[PDB]
RNA sequence: ACCACGAUCAAAAGGGACAAGCAUCAAGCACGCAGCAAUGCAGCUCAAAACGCUUAGCCUAGCCACACCCCCACGGGAAACAGCAGU
């Protein structure tokens, strides 16, 4: 078997696991916004649903719910 | 012409396994007995064991 | 329900003179001195008395499903106890997997043995689901919403018309 | 001349019954691959019209093509039931049958 | 794979060709920038 | 005959048999067992196969 | 035919068939049915690829689409060679 190509994959490996400790506070917040973003891209999916059905408002009682936040 | 020689086809199909099909039931009776008489000696000696 | 502990084996069910003998032996050969397994197996034969044509014959796909729902509700009744058992879990899915399949070729071959079984083991059969895909959360909400704004949508065409 | 139906004499297994008087039934024809030149099945969805509902998930049955469409999709009527699911009889000889072998037997007649 | 592996599959799909630094065609016009040397 | 609908069941009778469905309503049922294959397709052929001539006009 | 019997040709409507890539586009969100109607049922499509994005005139005795733009053209932008020659 090729020993180089497991040199290779323990060689990337580390070298990623040292990227995402150097920039560990900087992908938080990144991620935060993305799932931000997400739920809002959610919450327009589901009032585009209820514009075009013809309701003006959401359905009485309907609370979209966050779903992605932790 | 060419149905009323079909169905007739199938008629003498059906004979022929109806013919069959007794000789089956024939040969299927007396292995049954022969199976039976096995069977009831078996169940006899082991109800005896069990008394 | 359980068949009575004061119930002979099945073994030792026709053995003749077995209502002449004495209390003790009566006890010795009765269900209440023996494993689960013997009480199994008596419900076994009580289900093929009620249910199969022919009693007799084991090989029948009829005879099978019973077989298998005996031992189904064996590992059901082991696993209200165990929780934790897994090996045992993955046993009791995998037979009623298999009844299923059985019930479904006794459906497809012999409709009224089907309702048979289907009435005297209390199984109820229940058609595959169409497509297997995760029901994330997304998708539940947006159903969910869907569903409510098609029941919007009907009263106002009603109040409509 | 006798429908604007294409398909006039179709014959497949019910998939559905959910619909009042309307079975939906699965219709599989062969197609040829071009590459492979082999005959893979092709299946089609068609609702036909059972005003007795008396159509089951699972039997074979025989869809005529009404003279005009119904509705949207309902374009047949369910001519016959080739195949009861669980409840054949055997053209052949007339007698029931489960799977292959007899419930009743030819001679008995 | 199997016939009806393959008949599932399909025939194969080429990937569209890469475009090249003339995007595909015989000769461009260009306006000089800077003249340099490279080893 | 690209445009027949043939379609296939397995083991769902004691004997085999072929059923064909006409425009005009009727079926014809041909009892295959016992027969060669070479047997059936020469059967079917003369029941409801064009003849010769039939072609040649065509 | 012209007086039509009907042929030829061919619209609208109904049924069927029909390009490529991406499943990191996997769920669509009312997409069904029955009843003369009132109304009732909750259904319909989809991993055998729905829904969606991107690409491209096509299956060439030829066919399809467009005719400056707003798909359309009451109306609006605005003043039109994708007819020939020409710039
Ligand atoms: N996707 C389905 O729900 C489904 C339903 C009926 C039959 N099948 C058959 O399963 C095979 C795999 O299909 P695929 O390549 O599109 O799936 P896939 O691997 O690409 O995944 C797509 C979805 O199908 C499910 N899936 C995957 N393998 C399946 C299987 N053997 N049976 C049922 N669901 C499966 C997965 O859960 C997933 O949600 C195919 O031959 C298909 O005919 C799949
Ligand atoms: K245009
Ligand atoms: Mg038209
Ligand atoms: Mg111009
Ligand atoms: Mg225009
Ligand atoms: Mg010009």
């Amino acid at each position: 078997k090729n020993v180089l190509k497991i040199r290779r994959r323990k060689m990337n490996h580390h070298k990623y696991r040292k990227l995402v400790k150097k920039t560990r506070f900087l992908r938080r917040k990144v991620q935060e916004g993305r799932l931000r973003r997400k739920q809002i891209k959610f919450e327009k999916d589901l009032r585009r649903i209820w514009l075009k059905a013809g309701l003006k408002e959401a359905p009485e009682g309907w609370q979209t719910p966050k779903i992605y936040l932790r | 012409e060419l149905m009323a020689w079909n169905q007739a086809e199938n008629r003498r199909l059906h004979e022929l396994r109806i013919a069959r099909l007794r000789q089956e039931e024939r040969e299927q009776e007396q292995r049954q007995a022969l199976e039976q008489a096995r069977k009831a000696e078996e169940v006899q000696a082991w109800a005896q064991r069990k008394e | 329900d359980d068949p009575p502990p004061s119930t002979l084996l099945k073994d030792y069910q026709n053995v003749p003179g077995i209502e002449k003998v004495d209390d003790v032996v009566k006890r010795l050969l009765s269900l209440e001195m023996a494993n689960k397994k013997e009480m199994l197996k008596i419900k076994q034969e009580q289900f093929m008395k009620k249910i199969v044509a022919n009693p007799e014959d084991t090989r029948s796909l009829e005879a099978r499903i019973i077989a298998l729902s005996v031992k189904i509700r064996s590992y059901e009744e082991h696993l209200e106890k165990h929780r934790k058992d897994k090996a045992h879990k993955r046993y009791l899915l995998m037979s009623i997997d298999q009844r299923k399949k059985m019930l479904k070729n006794l459906r497809n071959t012999n409709y009224d043995v089907f309702e048979k079984i289907c009435w005297g083991l209390g199984i109820e059969y229940t058609f595959p689901p169409l497509y297997y895909r995760r029901a994330h959360r997304r998708f539940v909400t947006k159903k969910a919403l869907c569903i409510r704004v098609f029941q919007e949508t009907q009263k106002l065409k009603k109040r409509r018309r | 001349v006798r429908s604007s139906v294409h398909a006039r004499w179709i014959v497949g297994k019910v998939i559905g019954t959910k619909m009042q008087k309307t079975a939906k039934v699965r219709v599989t024809r062969l197609v040829l691959d071009p590459y492979l030149l082999k005959y893979f099945n092709k299946r089609k969805t068609y609702f036909a019209h059972d005003a007795l509902q008396q159509c089951t998930v699972g039997d074979i049955v025989l869809l005529r093509a009404l003279p005009v469409p119904r509705a949207k999709h309902v374009k047949h009527e369910l001519a016959e039931i080739v195949f009861k699911v669980g409840k054949v009889i055997d053209p052949v000889t007339g007698k029931p049958c489960a799977g292959t072998t007899y419930l009743e037997s030819p001679l008995s007649s | 794979a199997t016939l009806n592996q393959m008949h599932r599959l399909g025939p194969p799909k080429r990937p569209p060709r890469k475009l090249g630094p003339t995007e595909g065609r015989p000769q461009l016009k260009g306006v000089v920038l800077c003249t340099f040397t490279r080893k | 005959n690209p445009w027949v609908q043939i379609m296939m069941f397995k083991n769902m009778t004691p004997s085999p048999f072929l059923r064909f469905y006409l425009d005009s309503g009727e079926q014809v049922l041909v009892d295959v067992e016992t027969k060669s294959n070479k047997e059936i397709m020469e059967h079917i052929r003369k029941i409801l196969g064009k003849n010769e001539e039939t072609l040649r006009e065509e």
